[PDB]
């Protein structure tokens, strides 16, 4: 099956700066939309900001222009760049892999919805 | 084990001692496990048909098969029934007294019917609704199957409303396991397909690959060409000199646009010493056929033909495909330039690019999605139809691995091109070539 693993959480003072990483492994062809949730502790799992295959992008109200989402086409991976972080933002975050196409040359493949293991992000 | 039983129904009743293919194999095995959604996408002659008729055999229930026409459902049933295998259709050009024989053997507690062929017409009728209801809650759906998927499809060449109600259907036969079947589906067209039908993810996907290792794709730039007759009748000579002893060995096609072009074409080959004849609509019945018959018959190794080709024709030692001017899609060049090599035997396929031919069949497509729009009104194929050529000029204009370019259209894996194309084989002669084209590109 498929791998989300997400990376480059860790603790930073308010104002600061951190930029997370959702690397995809398996044999993918696309993906529909990658989406990121953040689960505050103690509070519902939270929509962040999304993008479409094909770099369509929207954010959530709570962090518009303060965050921006991007992909490394070439690496089947997603950043979220966070700056000016408040404490509000302190939570686990991961990706869902909506419409993840994948196929090996052999012409066996899967289509199937994925979710990533998460990384911790504190802001003090 | 299921595998014992599976070959054991292939042996006892198709025939069969092994699957054409282990990807034929794993759809199959697939389907029986009945945990999950099938899509199954193979080319005419696979035996697709194997991948749901066999699992329905061994299933405790019935098999509804939902096919657009009755002409493609009438072809299995003769087949099925050959077989010894208990197969009905239910359509609209049957006796009321014949429907109702059936609609009847479909309310018993195990009915004769194993599989049950229908229009999507008659699988929507208020008619066929109710023989549904039952047959749900006494649990006698193993599967629903729906045979050329595609037509979901608004951006697929064969859109039917029709198949709109079919999504809804796969909802009410929740408990069932759906499979899906089509030759032909874009990435787009597979999202569709699996949106549409409300298939169930995981969904899994059994997809043929473009890709022959025995074809070398390249494209040459007419532009940066000094003598493109010359060029041509060289590449026609290391593709019909593959084995010096005999001669000329094989055959090959030249593709143009133009009638015009194919008979000047062929002059010009036949002067450089490659004997060409022109096969064009021009052209009487009887010459073409005589034309056909000389290049069948190796009389004469080249054609010069325009998108006439004969559908009905296969010849196995085809060792050149070159396309004098760009195909109308991406779609239309796989299968043009894939009438090569079909003895699996090293075999070219070389585009001729101008950007003076990308303007002029970029217009005439526009001309004849324009004559269609004024007869039945706007669609989204249409789009569809502008987007295939724009692959095909992208291939052209494009660094990287052509078989590739070609499997990224389709929905392939990256493809094990062994320098099996210019761009493998040279990367930087192809980047000389094409900076050499964006240099006439200026002003
Ligand atoms: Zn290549």
């Amino acid at each position: 099956q498929v791998q989300l693993v997400e990376n480059g959480g860790g603790c930073v003072k308010a104002g600061g700066s951190l930029r997370l990483s959702c690397a995809a492994s398996g044999s993918i062809f696309s993906i529909n939309r990658m989406t990121w949730y953040r689960q505050a502790p103690g509070k519902e799992r939270e929509w962040v900001a999304a993008i479409t295959s094909g770099g369509s992008t929207n954010y959530a109200d709570s962090v518009k222009g303060r965050f921006t989402i991007s992909r490394d086409n070439a690496e089947n991976t997603v950043y979220l760049q966070m700056n000016s972080l408040k404490p509000e933002d302190t939570a686990v975050y991961y990706c869902e892999a909506y419409g993840t196409y994948t196929l090996a040359p052999t012409g066996e493949g899967e289509y199937d919805d994925y979710w990533g293991q998460g990384t911790q992000v504190m802001v003090s | 084990d299921p595998e014992r039983r599976v070959r054991s129904t292939l042996k006892k009743v198709f025939g069969f001692d092994s699957f054409k293919t282990p990807l034929q194999e794993s759809a199959t095995m697939a389907v029986v496990k009945g945990n999950k959604d099938v899509f199954v996408c193979m080319p005419t002659g696979a035996g697709k048909s194997l991948c749901y008729q066999l699992p329905a055999l061994l299933a405790k229930g019935i098999t509804i098969v939902v096919s657009p026409l009755i002409a493609l459902i009438q072809d299995q049933v003769d087949h099925l029934l050959t077989l010894k295998v208990r197969v009905s259709s239910l359509n609209s050009k049957l006796s009321a007294q014949e429907r109702k024989e059936l609609l009847a053997d479909l309310e018993r507690e195990k009915p004769q019917t194993k599989i049950l062929y229908i229009t999507p017409e008659m699988a929507a009728s208020s008619s066929f609704q109710p023989t549904l209801n039952s047959l749900v809650s006494r649990h006698l759906l193993s599967y629903l199957v729906v045979d050329e998927a595609h037509c979901v499809s608004q951006w697929g060449h064969d859109f039917r409303p029709d198949y709109l109600r079919l999504g809804a259907l796969r909802s009410r036969l929740g408990h069932a396991p759906c499979v899906a079947l089509t030759a032909t589906a874009t990435p787009q067209v597979q999202e569709d397909v699996f949106a549409a039908l409300h298939l169930k993810k995981p969904v899994a996907i059994f997809k043929t690959p473009c890709f022959r290792a025995n074809l070398f794709y390249d494209v040459q730039f007419k532009e940066l060409i000094s003598d493109p007759y010359g060029n041509l009748k060289d590449f026609c000579l290391k593709a019909l000199g593959q084995e010096a002893d005999k001669g000329l060995s094989g055959c090959g096609i030249v593709y143009c646009r133009t009638r015009e072009a194919c008979e000047q074409l062929a002059i010009e080959l036949s002067c450089r010493g490659v004997n060409a004849k022109a096969y064009h609509a021009g052209l009487k019945a009887s010459e073409r056929t005589l034309v056909q018959n000389d290049w069948m018959e190796e009389k004469v190794p080249v054609i010069v033909a325009t998108i006439s080709f004969g559908m009905g024709v296969d010849k196995a030692n085809v060792r050149f495909v070159a396309h004098w001017n760009i195909a109308k899609s991406m779609a239309g060049y796989y299968q043009e330039s894939g009438r090569a090599g079909r003895d699996g035997k090293p075999s070219w396929c070389r585009l001729y690019y101008s950007r003076n031919d990308r303007d002029q069949v970029s217009f005439l497509i526009r001309k004849e999605v324009a004559k269609l729009q004024e007869k039945r009104g706007n669609k989204a194929s249409d789009k569809a139809t502008i987007m295939a050529f724009d692959a095909l000029v992208t291939f052209c204009e494009e660094l990287g691995c052509r078989h590739a370019a070609i499997a990224k259209y389709f929905g392939d894996a990256l493809p094990a091109c062994a320098k099996g194309c210019d761009h493998c084989q040279n990367p930087t002669a192809v980047r000389r070539r094409l900076e050499a084209l964006e240099r006439s590109s200026s002003w």
